[PDB]
């Protein structure tokens, strides 16, 4: 039943993922360099988040039928998903052992203690790590995974979203081809309601969201912290 | 309101 369409689908995004997720972790080292010995991290971490920014910007290129929407929505969608998708994205290298983010050294690994000295509090840091958690005992095929973060781009509801129309019949084809997936290629029992639990994870995302957005605002209101973080970041986040 | 977004985005 995964029609030549739906293995199309599924090969242009595990290639859009491979193309913008660098598992060596090269580029760590033109960050801002990490300070633990005070928002010691925003600087590294800052930079973090601005590099992954552009790597879901082209990920989200390649997602089929996304050029097909106009660029105020192409805007829309990614100005609301982008910590999402980071965040969903982070799953790859997260590593339940110590609870952290292990991203090839020590100096690029990061725990809650590295998160909180960005300027986040555990309001966000607690539902993040159990968000992380969840995601890890799903055990995602890495074709499931792929399909997870274009669902999480092209979403109808978004706020300021123009056709909707449009948008929700670009979901729609990736959520069929999902369903389609777990149905032919993820045997039971791990497929047992595998596609409601992908879209928790969704919900989840959406309040992960609301809470960034609260202490984001509250961040950047403070011009010194302001000009920590990168004009890609203040564009997409906000002032 | 978006420069580098749009430049981006190709
Ligand atoms: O291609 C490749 O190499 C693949 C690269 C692999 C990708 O690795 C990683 C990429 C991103 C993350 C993270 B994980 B959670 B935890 B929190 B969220 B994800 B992102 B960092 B860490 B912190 C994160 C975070 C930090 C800063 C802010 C900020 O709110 C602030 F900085 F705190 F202000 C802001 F402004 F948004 F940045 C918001 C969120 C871990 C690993």
């Amino acid at each position: 039943k995964l029609s030549e369409e739906q293995q199309h689908i599924i090969a242009i995004l595990l290639d859009a993922h491979h193309k913008t997720y660098d598992p060596t972790y090269a580029d760590f080292r033109d960050f801002r360099p990490p300070v633990r010995m005070p928002l010691s991290m925003l600087p590294h971490l800052a930079d973090l988040v601005s590099y992954s920014i552009q790597k879901v910007i082209g990920f989200a290129k390649m997602i089929p039928g996304f050029r097909d929407l106009t660029s105020d929505d192409q805007i829309v969608l990614l100005k609301s998903s982008a910590i999402e998708v980071i965040m969903l994205r982070s799953n790859q290298s997260f590593t339940m052992d110590d609870m952290s983010w292990d991203c090839g050294s020590q100096d690029y690994k990061y725990d809650v203690t590295d998160v909180s000295k960005a300027g986040h509090t555990l309001e966000l840091i607690e539902p993040l790590i159990k968000f992380q958690v969840g995601l890890k005992k799903l055990n995602l095929h890495e074709e499931e995974h792929v399909l997870l973060m274009a669902i999480c781009i092209v979403s109808p509801d978004r706020p300021g979203v123009q056709d909707a129309k449009l948008v929700e019949a670009i979901q729609d084809r990736l959520s069929n081809t999902l369903q389609t997936y777990i149905r032919c290629r993820h045997p039971p029992p791990g497929s047992h309601q595998l596609y409601a639990k992908m879209i928790q994870k969704l919900a989840d995302l959406r309040s992960l969201n609301e809470e960034h957005s609260k202490q984001y605002r509250s961040l950047s209101f403070q011009p010194e912290n302001s000009m920590k973080l990168t004009p890609l970041v203040l564009e997409v986040f906000g002032n | 309101n978006h420069p580098m977004l749009m430049n981006l985005l190709k």
